[PDB]
């Protein structure tokens, strides 16, 4: 089970940044698994993006880039997207899906990745 | 909001040593760190969750302590890819957030 | 196969009083009924489901019990009862328990 | 706490926690009360079903001593002959589902004492800025 | 102090068993193809995607399939659709006419019983006064002989008229997420080994609930879902000889059957705008319809549930399985929908084995109605269309309904004879993990702390 | 009293009383306001007439000076010339049937004089705990 | 003013004013949120999807610090993010249309923060009514 | 919750005497009693109503008197079936409370 | 007109105590009149339990037995009913039914009353 990114990188400032995470092997629908979005440029340190449950509504996001930033996902085609609108030169950074276990509910689960997408932005 | 502070920042040892690197948070957060190991260009390998008990697929070569606010990770014996980045994370309130980023 | 034991078989007795008849299943828990017959005549229902009669029979009847021991009372014994008692579960039936005046 | 360590804070998520754990998420099950041919007239129904139930709690929650409070103190005092137990094993032990068979059969005892105590109070607020 | 203090708290989460309504979800994959073209399509809503189901801990919730509502409900529903579906087509009052008939072209053996009836009748045009003298090919569980000369009747007619389906609507069910209205939820069980009733202690609250598909069988409930590993019996309870044992098995039975009989479809018009369908012409080979099951997964899954059906009876105990005893025609078979045609199948060489405490393939004959009587009403048929082609589809076996033979006075072989009868526990396999639940909040519990005046 | 001597305390149970006595059975009337094919088109549309009367009458009371209060004291003075009667013989002798025909010619004056009265008060209050 | 020289109390009357112009006229934009074969099953499910959005309105004032209060004030600061402007040019300048269109990114955070801080503060009112 | 108290409690008197018993409350109730007479295995009889009318059947020969909380019985010429006990009951507020128990 | 009541008594303790009363003559139906169930252990006073209306809903009881006891009544029967659930031996008593005018309505009652039952709990 794999899991695979896609978009590509190169665009213009204060527009359409959009990535996408599916799944290979098995599927989104399986409960109580946190996904999340984390985001890091070469040279700067690891930033916070995006977290939420497998199971549930609510989703939740870094205060500090609410308003560029949005999230989404869907089980007709397994997506997990991550949308910004006016992008800056500070988005210019590699991106990683991630799926992490709860660890009250799940003894049993795999600890899963992205391998990290690199956007650049001029 | 609860922001995380971590020490040191840029280290270089030899081999066999035994490095340790504590981070400190805002707020008590008391039983909550998940510790995450990330090689160059790759993604983080998690070293361990709730900062006492280990993931599978990683050795006893790996430790993390405190209590409280103020934690601690040790590494024993020191193997050549330790050269990488680590950093502990919260997940006390909503957002998370990571380290400041440790150079090893 | 699940086989049933009355207590009292025959038994000849004095109006007025209250009576207790005891059946015995084999394995417990069951849905326990009774029924009223007399000689020559339509068997109709005491008591469905070990505690409740029926519609349109008199309140002096009652059932009681549980586990493998099930009790049925009647007290003010009239003079309309003297006929035979079978307990049973789904397929299988008592021997007859008889109530004669004497 | 939350996230990767966290028991769920999900709709009913905690049900079987102890009660100082759901003392916190308490607007979650609030908030999931209202939302939602012949199968019109059954669906019309359902949902006014629905908010004739809230609006009657809401009107049996506003004539004690809250409004829309969510979390209320009034001011009766608590009887030892409906629970006997101390506190710390009902806030430290004991599940909001057994709670709620412990004091079963004290209900509608306790609603009559608050309707007199909040009925009292109020001719006491009339009459104590009434006297001024 | 020690004087404690009642506080209300509102949203508490507790429930309490009761009784509602439930409310249809349905897929987005139902919509591309569109306008009652399959049912339920103008009845309710598509659903949220990926159902929030989320476990509970340390709560342990008795369940009950037996005494349980919402498969109730179901039952009153697919029924209310289905007249749904059959209030807009159109009557057939006029095909209730004499007829003349007789056999098909074939050649004749004096053992097989000829399964066609060629028959033609008069029938009405468009226009009232013209009439027109037509001919169709009929099945002979649908003909019966009025009283040289043979004139026939068709079977409901003394009954009455009834209802032609449209060939616009299909027949294959589209699973039915049900789902929870405000103000309740729904709970489900997720054991393993877990037959029906008492405390489950691994529950899971749901939004929805999963694929249901709601398939008409009285033997042999097919494409329904399966067990987690082993295979399991449940029943209301074993030694009542009246409920009956329903077997559910993990590993399903490949089940191919087929029509070989080639059909054209031939359309009469009744009057203005009544298209009546019949069968045409019978070309190729005329054969009969027969459902075929392979052997190593029957006699392995025949192993298996006399193994989980020996537990309950002793170990020193014979098994064997017979077919159906009696009644009419809809309990003997396993009946079965198939791609628009309706299948009545004589499963007596499946269930004929004993059992002792120590390329290959079965084959089995199948007719074929065209009236159906479904639920057994008095004043309704449905009439089925006849369909081109040779018709073939596969399925999946998973759970046999199973009901004893009164066994009695100490000999240990009790039989088990497979006849479904009553049509609600084909959906009970189905539902047997849910219950609904009313929330009553407004908890009442002390503390130490009093309201300032 | 209560019970072989009393006033009765029903539905509706003590409308010629003195308004005093009407006074405190004031819950009795509220909380009977919510409870209660073409047959369910009918019994549908009283259940939403009836809950749509109940929360005009929420909204009516919530825009004055109170929420949910059910004994609801203001700011503004009464006028003589609405009345002009003596405390004691309204508290004391008549009836609220009575009352609603003395004042219906009075009626939408007081309302307005409570939308102004509470939405001062609110400006008030929203500058007071402004300024500080 | 009123009258002759009036910017018009009317429905939604006022609704390219500045915002302190609109901080008066309030209530005529909520007691307009009530009122009001084939055809009676539309009518009633469009009467019942109002009152079910005016009951989802008045669930989430509630639990917020306000039961019904309709100018409500609570303890959340605000933050130089969301809008950069001074106090005079909103309540001076602007419209409440193009103050929705430039705040609309930021929401459904600041309906977060105020549900924390009236639980927050409604734990604080728990546990200070406690300890004395 | 209204607690009652009736005095005096065991009494034996000769015949054509007058007996005076009296009952006190918790709280002020000001015109609510009503007095009931219970013989030997029998339902009781009612006195009467409201501690100042009596009902029909009942003859001249028992009276109640007194006004607020204390109330006082006063039977002027007694009967060989006096022999009894005797009760008031309050009806002021859910819970009705009997007195405690004359014995005369 | 007689108030015929009925349930035999000799029990065990933490038991199904149930006792009916029941009028003849006349109807559980008539307005105005206080229905009241109220109990004597001889040797000791004697104890309210139950007491209602005749024509309304709302039901009352004595507060420090409340957990035991529950009142009923139904006019398809006429009966009027006490249940008391987990019984001590503080039961074994006489019980009496009993109809009392309300004073204030009614000027032209019947006083009623019960028999009263002996209960026996070992
Ligand atoms: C238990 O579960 C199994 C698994 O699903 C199920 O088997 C399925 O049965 C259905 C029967 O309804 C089968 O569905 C039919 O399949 C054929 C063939 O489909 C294959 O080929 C097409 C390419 O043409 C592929 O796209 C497809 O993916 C398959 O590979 C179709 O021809 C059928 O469609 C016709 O019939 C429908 C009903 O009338 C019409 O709505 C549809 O538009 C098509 O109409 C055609 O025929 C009409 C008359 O012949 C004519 O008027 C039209 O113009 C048009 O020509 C239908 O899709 C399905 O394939 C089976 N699944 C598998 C894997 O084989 C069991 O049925 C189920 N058990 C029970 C009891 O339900
Ligand atoms: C469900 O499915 C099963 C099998 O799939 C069916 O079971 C078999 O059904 C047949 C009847 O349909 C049973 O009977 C056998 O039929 C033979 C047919 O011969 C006919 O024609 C000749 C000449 O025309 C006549 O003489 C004869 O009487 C028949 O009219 C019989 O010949 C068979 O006879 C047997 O016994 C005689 C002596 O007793 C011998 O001479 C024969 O050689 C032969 O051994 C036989 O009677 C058949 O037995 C059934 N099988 C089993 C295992 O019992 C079910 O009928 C079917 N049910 C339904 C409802 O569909
Ligand atoms: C159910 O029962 C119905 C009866 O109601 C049967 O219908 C009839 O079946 C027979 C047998 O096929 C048909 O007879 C054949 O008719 C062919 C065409 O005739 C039609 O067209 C001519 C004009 O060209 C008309 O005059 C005539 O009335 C018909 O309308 C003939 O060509 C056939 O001749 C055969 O033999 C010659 C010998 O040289 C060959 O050269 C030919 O190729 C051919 O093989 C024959 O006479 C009859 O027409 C049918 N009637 C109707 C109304 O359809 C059904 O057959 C039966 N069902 C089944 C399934 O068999
Ligand atoms: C359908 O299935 C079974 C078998 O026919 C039957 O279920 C039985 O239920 C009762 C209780 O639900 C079980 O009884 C238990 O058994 C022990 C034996 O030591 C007893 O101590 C108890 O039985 C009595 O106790 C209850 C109080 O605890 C009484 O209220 C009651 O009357 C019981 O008689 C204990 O509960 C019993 O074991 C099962 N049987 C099996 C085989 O598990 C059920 O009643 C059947 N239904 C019908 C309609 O036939
Ligand atoms: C039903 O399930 C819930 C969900 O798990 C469960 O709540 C939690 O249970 C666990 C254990 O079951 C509790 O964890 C321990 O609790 C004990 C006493 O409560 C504490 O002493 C423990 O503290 C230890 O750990 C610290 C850090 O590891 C050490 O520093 C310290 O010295 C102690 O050794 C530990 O917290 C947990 O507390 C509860 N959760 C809450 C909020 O109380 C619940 O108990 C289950 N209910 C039932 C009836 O089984
Ligand atoms: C379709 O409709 C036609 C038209 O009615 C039917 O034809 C008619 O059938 C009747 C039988 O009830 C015939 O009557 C009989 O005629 C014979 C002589 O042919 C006579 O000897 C008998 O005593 C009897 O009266 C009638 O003649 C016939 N009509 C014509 C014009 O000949 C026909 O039966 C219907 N069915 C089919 C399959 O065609
Ligand atoms: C279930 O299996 C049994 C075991 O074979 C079936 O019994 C057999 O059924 C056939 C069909 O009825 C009997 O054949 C006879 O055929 C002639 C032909 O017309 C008929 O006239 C006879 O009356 C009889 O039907 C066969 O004798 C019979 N065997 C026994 C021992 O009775 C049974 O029919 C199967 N049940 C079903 C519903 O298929
Ligand atoms: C035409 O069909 C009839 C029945 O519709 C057949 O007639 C009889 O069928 C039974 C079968 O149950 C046989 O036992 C009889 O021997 C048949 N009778 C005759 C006279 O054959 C008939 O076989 C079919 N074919 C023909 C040419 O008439
Ligand atoms: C269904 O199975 C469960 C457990 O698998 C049974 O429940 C208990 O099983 C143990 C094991 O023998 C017994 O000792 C208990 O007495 C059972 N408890 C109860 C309440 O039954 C259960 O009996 C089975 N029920 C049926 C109908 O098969
Ligand atoms: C039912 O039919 C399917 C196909 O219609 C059969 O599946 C085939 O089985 C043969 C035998 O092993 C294989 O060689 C084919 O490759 C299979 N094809 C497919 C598409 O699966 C199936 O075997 C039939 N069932 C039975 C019991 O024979
Ligand atoms: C049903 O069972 C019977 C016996 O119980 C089977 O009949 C025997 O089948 C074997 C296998 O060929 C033969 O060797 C015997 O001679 C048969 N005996 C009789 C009396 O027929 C029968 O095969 C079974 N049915 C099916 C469809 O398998
Ligand atoms: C079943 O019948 C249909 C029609 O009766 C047959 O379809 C024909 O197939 C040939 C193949 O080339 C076409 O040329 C014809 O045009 C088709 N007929 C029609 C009317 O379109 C079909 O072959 C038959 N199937 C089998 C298995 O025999
Ligand atoms: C019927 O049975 C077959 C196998 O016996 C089922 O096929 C498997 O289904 C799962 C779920 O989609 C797939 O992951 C497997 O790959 C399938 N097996 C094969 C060999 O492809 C099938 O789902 C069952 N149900 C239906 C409706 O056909
Ligand atoms: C409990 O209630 C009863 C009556 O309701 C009362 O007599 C008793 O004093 C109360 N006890 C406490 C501690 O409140
Ligand atoms: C509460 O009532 C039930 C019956 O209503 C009874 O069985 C139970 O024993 C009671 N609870 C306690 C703690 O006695
Ligand atoms: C019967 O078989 C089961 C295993 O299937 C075994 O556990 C049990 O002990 C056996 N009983 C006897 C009496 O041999
Ligand atoms: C009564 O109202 C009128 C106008 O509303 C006013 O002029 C008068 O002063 C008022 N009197 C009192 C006593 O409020
Ligand atoms: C109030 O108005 C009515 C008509 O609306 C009128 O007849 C009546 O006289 C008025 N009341 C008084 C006290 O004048
Ligand atoms: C605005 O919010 C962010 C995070 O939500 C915080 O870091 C910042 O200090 C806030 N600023 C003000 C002025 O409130
Ligand atoms: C608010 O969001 C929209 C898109 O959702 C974006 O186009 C716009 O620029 C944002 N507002 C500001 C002030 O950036």
């Amino acid at each position: 089970v794999q899991l695979v990114e896609s978009g590509p990188g190169v665009m213009k400032p204060s527009e359409t940044l959009s990535l996408i995470c599916a799944v290979s092997g098995d599927t989104i629908s399986s409960p109580y698994y946190f996904w999340s979005w984390v985001r890091q440029p070469r040279g700067k340190g690891l930033e916070w993006i995006g977290g939420l449950y497998s199971n549930t509504m609510d989703v939740y996001y870094n205060p500090s880039l609410q308003s560029r930033v949005t999230i989404s996902r869907d089980t007709s085609k397994n997506h997990f997207s991550l949308k910004v609108t006016s992008v800056t030169d500070t988005d210019t950074a590699v991106y990683y899906c991630a799926r992490e276990r709860v660890v009250a509910h799940n003894y049993y689960g795999l600890d899963l990745w992205g391998q990290g997408v690199a956007v650049t932005v001029s | 909001d609860i922001q995380m502070t971590q020490s040191p920042s840029s280290l270089s040892a030899s081999v066999g040593d035994r490095v340790t690197i504590t981070c400190r948070a805002s707020q008590d957060i008391k039983n909550s760190l998940s510790w995450y190991q990330q090689k160059l260009g790759k993604a983080p390998r998690r070293l361990m969750h709730h900062s006492s008990t280990l993931e599978t697929g990683v050795p006893s070569r790996f430790s993390g302590s405190g209590y409280g606010t103020e934690f601690t990770l040790s590494i024993n014996s020191l193997q050549p890819e330790d050269i990488a980045a680590y950093y502990c994370q919260q997940y006390e309130d909503f957002p998370l957030t990571f380290g400041g980023g440790t150079q090893v | 196969e699940i086989v049933l034991t009355q207590s009292p078989g025959i038994l000849s007795l004095s109006p007025g009083e209250t009576a207790t008849l005891f059946c015995k299943a084999s394995q417990g828990g069951n849905a326990m009924t009774w029924y009223q017959k007399r000689r020559g005549q339509v068997p109709r229902l005491l008591i469905y489901d070990t505690s409740r009669r029926a519609s349109g029979v008199p309140d002096r009847f009652v059932g009681s019990g549980s586990g493998t021991d099930f009790f049925l009372t009647i007290n003010k014994l009239d003079r309309e009862d003297f006929a035979v008692y079978y307990c049973q579960q789904f397929e299988f039936f008592g021997l007859g328990s008889e109530l004669e005046v004497h | 706490a939350v996230g990767i360590g966290a028991v769920f804070l999900g709709f009913l998520g905690a049900a079987g926690s102890t009660m100082g754990a759901a003392s916190m998420t308490l607007t979650v099950q609030a908030r999931n009360l209202l939302s939602g041919t012949v199968w019109g007239i059954k669906q019309l129904q359902a949902r006014v079903l629905a908010v004739e139930r809230y609006l009657r709690d809401q009107q049996l929650l506003g004539i004690w001593g809250c409004s829309g409070k969510l979390i209320c103190c009034t001011n009766v005092p608590w009887n030892s002959s409906w629970s006997n137990r101390n506190l710390s094993e009902i806030w430290d032990n004991m599940t909001w589902l057994q709670w709620d068979k412990e004091i079963s059969n004290y209900t509608q005892i306790i609603y009559g004492l608050l309707e007199e105590s909040q009925n009292q109070q109020e001719k006491n607020e009339q009459d104590l800025l009434a006297l001024d | 102090a020690e004087n404690l203090w009642v506080t209300v708290y509102y949203g508490v989460p507790v429930w309490k068993d009761a009784e509602t309504t439930l409310f249809c979800a349905s897929d987005a994959k139902a919509y591309e193809t569109e306008k009652h073209n399959v049912w339920a399509t103008h009845a309710c809503v598509p659903t949220d995607p990926n159902p929030q189901e989320i476990h509970l801990e340390n709560v342990t919730e008795e369940f009950n399939m037996w005494k349980n509502n919402m498969v109730e409900q179901m039952h009153t529903d697919i029924i209310s659709l289905w007249d749904q579906s059959l209030k807009p087509c159109v009557k057939l009052t006029p095909l209730c006419v004499t007829l003349q008939c007789t056999n098909v072209t074939n050649n004749i053996t004096d053992d097989m019983r000829g399964e066609l009836k060629n028959c033609s009748f008069n029938m009405t045009t468009e226009l009232r006064d013209k009439k027109q003298k037509v001919y169709s090919l009929f099945y002979r569980l649908d003909v019966v002989q009025i009283n040289s000369n043979k004139e026939y009747r068709l079977i409901n007619c003394n009954t009455s008229a009834c209802t032609q389906a449209c060939p616009k609507v299909s027949f294959e069910p589209i699973p039915i997420h049900y789902c929870a209205p405000a103000g309740f939820a729904i709970l489900k069980c997720k054991d393993k080994k877990f037959n029906g009733t008492g405390p489950c202690p691994s529950v899971s609250t749901v939004q929805c609930t999963h694929g249901i598909k709601p398939v008409v069988s009285t033997q042999l409930l097919l494409n329904g879902s399966l067990a987690e590993e082993e295979v399991m019996i449940r029943s209301e309870n074993i030694t009542n000889n009246a409920k009956n044992i329903l077997v559910q098995f993990n590993t399903p039975v490949q089940i191919n059957c087929t029509r070989p009989n080639n059909n054209t479809r031939k359309s009469i018009r009744i009057g203005p705008g009544q298209a009546f369908y019949a069968t045409g012409d019978i070309i190729g080979d005329i054969r009969q319809a027969h459902c075929n099951v392979s052997k190593a997964t029957w006699n392995e899954t025949l192993g298996k549930v006399v193994k989980q059906l020996r537990k309950h009876f002793g170990n020193n105990t014979i098994i064997r399985f017979a077919n159906s005893s009696g009644g009419d025609l809809e309990v003997t078979t396993h009946s079965f929908n198939c791609g628009g045609e309706f299948f009545y199948c004589n499963t007596s060489g499946l269930f004929n084995s004993t059992w002792i405490s120590n390329n290959d393939s079965i084959t089995l004959p199948c007719r074929i109605k065209q009236i159906i009587n479904m639920w057994q009403r008095i004043g309704q048929c449905m009439y089925a269309p006849p369909i081109q082609g040779v018709i073939r589809c596969v399925s999946n076996i998973t759970g046999l309904i199973l009901t004893r033979d009164g066994g009695s006075t100490n000999s240990t072989t009790e039989t088990f004879r497979p006849g479904g009868g009553d049509m609600r526990d084909n959906w009970r396999s189905e539902l047997y993990k849910y219950k609904v639940v009313k929330i009553e909040p407004l908890g009442v519990a002390p503390t130490r702390c009093k309201r300032r005046v």
